[PDB]
RNA sequence: GUUUAUUAAAAACACAGCACUGUGCAAACACGAAAGUGGACGUAUACGGUGUGACGCCUGCCCGGUGCCGGAAGGUUAAU
RNA sequence: UUGAGCCUUGAUGUGUAGGAUAGGUGGGAGGCUUUGAAGUGUGGACGCCAGUCUGCAUGGAGCCGACCUUGAAAUACCACCCUUUAAUGUUUGAUGUUCUAACGUUGACCCGUAAUCCGGGUUGCGGACAGUGUCUGGUGGGUAGUUUGACUGGGGCGGUCUCCUCCUAAAGAGUAACGGAGGAGCACGAAGGUUGGCUAAUCCUGGUCGGACAUCAGGAGGUUAGUGCAAUGGCAUAAGCCAGCUUGACUGCGAGCGUGACGGCGCGAGCAGGUGCGAAAGCAGGUCAUAGUGAUCCGGUGGUUCUGAAUGGAAGGGCCAUC
């Protein structure tokens, strides 16, 4: 069973008790630190209270952020009475409810990214019954159960950070990978950073926002220099 | 203003406003203030030479009444769209 | 048994007849708890909720029943 | 055996509401079912209570059918995703409804909701009209095709009991025992009243109530905001009854509102026997022979039987439901304005019906006018010509000549004569 | 025996005797925010309380041992 | 002596599929994890042990998964925190025992003082207790302030109090009584909307099974039926009754009326905007009409910038909506 806890505690009392470190500085670490073969994760991983509210916490998802690069993905923009005949006038991307339709129903997808309507979107990314991915899978939220189409495939068509698992209240999202830029990542940070003070209106405690930390695995982990607060997005 | 054990008819009515306290510092002063423009230039400081105005401005509007036929100032004063009207028409400044 | 669970609240019927001003809105015949025993007809669309002569803008009353028989007719003239 | 609804949504809200509104019948009271057409069945109703997880946990599985539950406000929901996922995996079918579904016509269902391990999410209706149509509809149809289980004397009725006492007592737990002796859970609660209440069960067809607000062991789905509704229940145990069980403890019973508690009894009209539970913990020299002696003095005139039993022992269990028994023979005795005038006619002669203005009264019948609580009638002088004192020693005088181990009898006083 | 002075003398109140309980001294208890004091220069055959009412005569029922009675939870006896 | 607050180890997740054992991977099938890497207990969905069982005791294969499938998922390299569980670091509180040094000493003596008070000192005995101060739970008619309507053919007794209809009710109207009679505390998204359509009871007579019909057949009859739930007024232009189709139980306003002391309550066309249905005219602003409920507070929900005290935000409050 456990053996003796002292590998786990020589490796973290090198580099973490709130050791605060420059964003930048961190990344350049992160990529190794103990045997770690490979370059890894950047993760934030953030820590929001309570139970019984959400606003992107435990997503089974993808939001849209600030600086979306990092990643681009598959779209498709399906155009039903909504902000759809916006998205007509779009005409950014393929709009198109029947043909898009078809498409949906066919046998086979990969335009991951439905911006929706009504009737797509629970095809593409939500589906299966004991769901769960190859490791990676189409995913269903993406901000089209808060439909909006034109401006949303403009959004959409730049790219979209996921981060998931289950339940906790706190609120971990996965940044990017280490064959991205350590600046790059910063800004993907600070995007999430931005977001999370605007998220949750619903008082429980009035600033929501604990920890900001940044981690990789293998016992490796820090603190960001926490600049996240409250005093108006910062 | 009673009515015995039949219920306060004002107890059976609603409470309902809301205060400004912006409100005591916003005066009110007319056209016919003109009169009283006590220097050929119209400004806040130089009507309460006049006293016809607040101790603890900040705020004020100028307002219809009559007229005087003269050049005037208004700075940092409020004029209202008719006030303005013919008092442009008398020369002087204006602008805010 | 033994009650006495009483009191009488509708009131008002038939308030004035003929010309009645003329009116855009007259009770005409705000006529109560029936629709016949008064009846509808002229200047003024509709039999009211609890059934109001109620004028097309204007009205004195013309009464008088028609139809090869039936009703009795309360019928509205335009003053 | 019998198929039952099963709603599920998450632990609690609405869920109760829809129950009510599918629901019709009360006083068949819980297990219960909602009627459809024809065909009638049941229905069944983080971080929560222990209790309560076991309860819902024991309804699921014998549960024969399942409908989960979400709200308009409601969406997206980690927790009721694991409720549903649980659902699965022990294999029913499961239908996915939408409480008070609002909204602003169907549009955000169905879309969250395919990845609930679910498809098609029905939205239905409780406060419009159009949208339990589909829901009722879709169980019809496999319904349909199956075809699934759906004086006067004593023995009537099924003798019916409460349990009523403190709200500090775990007076649930002895409801538990009660209903037991078989050593298993009981309080899995259904639905089929009108609104969010409550249990009164049968066992052996005989109705056992568990009630008060909390230290009962309430800790239910919740309806009671404040120290009011509870009482709305207990108004409830009163009027099923024929006979009530007061749980007094030996180290908190008895208290001001207790001692009220039994005065109010007394106006339930309904059969007194006195339980005392939790009592083999208590000190060897009892504190509660004098307890018993100022409960007595009060008094109520029964049988009383005094019961030291434990939810957590029993001792007493055999002589609480034989206590019961007897007593209902006396309350429901067939009566009978024989018996009445002539044991009445000894009373008046021994000790003397007032005078009133220098003018003898007259009495000259009586007769049963109920058996059940008894009531009598006896036809005489006028109201005030009698204080009520001297009604009840005459009333005293028949509760003494013949038996009534059961509830205090009662007399009335009619005028014709005079 | 005692008593409603200034309506009411008794069957009322008291009382020995009896009964019951509480209290081991820095006592119970009682007064006195407490200090102190009384209780007591005493000391469980007492002390305090409470209660009943001479006297005589009407029989006042111990749960421990072991057993019994009802009951369940168990033990013990069962099918196994 | 012994509970538990925290700390990091433990490893994984039952339907066909799924090898079983599919909590939760950025990215996703190199990492030369060099060492010749493994199948052998905790773990694990669950004991459904199996086997697959563990970075979890063997050396035996290039440095090595010894690449995926396939479902929802599952094999290059792994990642993101939970339920759970230890081992270890602890952190802290209980009990257990003993002590003395606070503290107690209504033990004994010495002493101010040839003073039962007291004080100081010595010693004996108790002892971190006891007790008390705060805080704090339970109890508490002992003590304390007061509460316990009104109508009313004397009151109390009783019965009754709102809301509706009818009659009394004197023919505009309006209406007393402890008058006489009865009811109501909803129901209902179809029972609504709209189009198109359809036309009873009750009785005769005749016909399988057919009984005072159960259907069928005709005749008489003329709305006495039936109205969502009284009772009444009203009801064929049906309001009934049947079906198609819809979602106006829309929205923002409102001439002008009735009817209330006031609180106020009701009717109301049309315009405007948006809608819906209907071939089109047109109809649709909840329900046959009349009952189905309550001020004011104060707080909850959602929206708004309106407010906002140095100054910006921010709270609370107003507003709009709703509980």
């Amino acid at each position: 069973m456990a053996k003796l806890t002292k590998r786990m505690r020589v490796i973290r009392e090198k580099v973490d008790a709130t050791k605060q470190y420059d964003i930048n500085e961190a990344i350049a670490l992160l990529k190794e630190l103990a045997t770690a073969k490979f370059v890894e994760s950047v993760d934030v991983a953030v820590n929001l209270g309570i139970d019984a509210r959400k606003s992107d916490q435990n997503v089974r998802g993808a939001t849209v952020l600030p600086h979306g690069t990092g990643r681009s993905v598959r779209v498709a923009v399906f155009t039903q009475g909504a902000n759809a005949e916006a998205a007509k006038a779009a005409g950014a991307e393929l709009v198109g409810m029947e043909d898009l339709a078809d498409q949906i129903k066919k046998g086979e997808m990969n335009f991951d990214v439905v911006i929706a309507s009504p009737d797509a979107m629970r095809v593409v990314g939500q589906l299966g019954q004991v769901l769960g991915p190859r490791g990676l899978m189409p995913n269903p939220k993406v901000g089209t159960v808060t439909p909006n189409v034109a401006e949303a495939v403009k959004n959409a068509k730049a790219g979209q950070v996921r981060y998931r698992n289950d339940k906790n209240g706190i609120i971990h999202t996965t940044i990017g990978k280490v064959d991205f830029d350590a600046d790059k990542l910063k800004e993907n940070l600070e995007a999430l950073l931005v977001a999370l003070k605007k998220a949750k209106p619903t008082q429980a405690k009035g600033v929501y926002i604990k920890k900001v930390s940044i981690s990789t695995t293998m016992g490796a982990g820090v603190a960001v220099d926490q600049a996240g607060l409250s005093a108006s997005v910062n | 203003g009673f009515e015995g054990g039949q219920m306060p008819l004002y107890r059976r009515l609603p409470k309902f406003g809301f205060t400004s306290r912006k409100a005591a510092i916003t005066a009110e002063i007319r056209l016919s203030d003109l009169a009283k423009v006590e220097g050929g230039v119209v400004d806040l400081n130089t009507l309460k030479a006049a006293n016809i105005i607040g101790i603890q401005i900040e705020f004020a509007k100028v307002i219809l009444a009559g007229e005087v036929t003269t050049p005037v100032t208004v700075r940092g004063l409020r004029v209202t769209k008719g006030a303005r009207a013919a008092i442009e028409a008398a020369g002087g400044k204006i602008e805010e | 048994g033994g009650s006495t669970r009483n009191g009488r609240d509708s009131e008002a019927k038939r308030l004035g007849v003929k010309r009645f001003g003329g009116e855009s809105v007259l009770a005409g015949s705000i006529i109560v708890r029936q629709r016949g025993t008064k009846f509808h007809a002229g200047a003024n669309v509709g039999c009211g909720r609890d059934h109001t002569l109620f004028a097309k803008a204007d009205g004195k009353v013309k009464f008088e029943v028609k139809g090869p028989k039936n009703r009795k007719f309360i019928s509205i003239e335009a003053e | 055996m019998v198929p039952v609804v099963a709603l599920v949504g998450r632990p609690n809200v609405g869920k109760s509401t829809l129950f009510n509104r599918l629901t019709r019948t009360r006083d068949a009271r819980k297990y219960g079912r909602a009627e459809i057409e024809g065909r009638e069945f049941i229905c069944i109703d983080d971080g929560v209570e222990t209790r309560m997880a076991e309860q819902s946990l024991l309804a699921i599985e014998e549960a024969d059918v399942v409908l989960f539950m979400v709200d308009a406000r409601a969406g997206l929901m980690p927790a009721d995703e694991a409720i549903a996922k649980h659902l699965r995996s022990r294999e029913k079918p499961t239908f996915l409804v939408a409480n008070k579904t609002d909204g602003l016509d169907p549009d955000q269902a169905v879309v969250d909701f395919y990845s609930l391990g679910l498809g098609e999410i029905y939205p239905i209706a409780a406060s419009h009209g159009r949208g339990v149509l589909s829901l009722l509809e879709h169980v019809l149809l496999p319904w349909m095709e199956d075809l699934a289980p759906q004086d006067f004397d004593p023995q009537s009725l099924p003798i019916k009991l409460a349990i009523v006492g403190r709200p500090n007592v775990g007076k649930s737990t002895l409801t538990n025992r009660i209903l037991g002796e078989e050593r298993v859970v009981v309080y899995d609660m259904p639905g089929t009243t009108r609104d969010s209440i409550y249990i009164p069960m049968e066992r052996d067809g005989r109705e056992y109530v568990l009630i008060d607000t909390a230290g009962v062991r309430k800790r239910g789905k919740i309806t009671d905001a404040v120290e009011k509704f509870s009482v709305i229940k207990t108004l409830q145990a009163i009027e099923d009854a024929n006979v009530v069980m007061l749980v007094i403890d030996a180290r908190e019973g008895i208290s001001d509102q207790d001692l009220s508690l039994l005065g109010f009894i007394l106006n339930s009209g309904r059969s007194l026997v006195i339980v005392v539970n939790k009592w083999d913990g208590l000190s060897q020299e009892v504190k509660e022979q004098v307890k018993e002696t100022l409960d007595f003095r009060l008094g109520f005139i029964d049988f009383a039987r005094v019961h030291f039993i434990s939810a957590l022992h029993g001792s007493g269990v055999g002589n609480l439901f034989e206590s019961v028994r007897e007593a209902y023979d006396s309350s429901t005795r067939r009566v009978g304005t024989s018996m009445l005038t002539r044991i009445m006619t000894m009373a008046v002669e021994d000790h003397q019906p007032p005078l009133v203005r220098g003018r003898r009264v007259k009495l000259k019948y009586a007769h049963a006018g109920g058996y059940n609580p008894p009531i009598v009638v006896i036809h005489g002088n006028q109201v005030k010509d009698l204080p009520d004192s001297y009604k009840r020693y005459l009333m005293n005088y028949f509760r003494k000549s013949l038996d009534v181990m059961g509830s205090p009898i009662r007399i009335q006083f009619k005028e014709g004569e005079n």
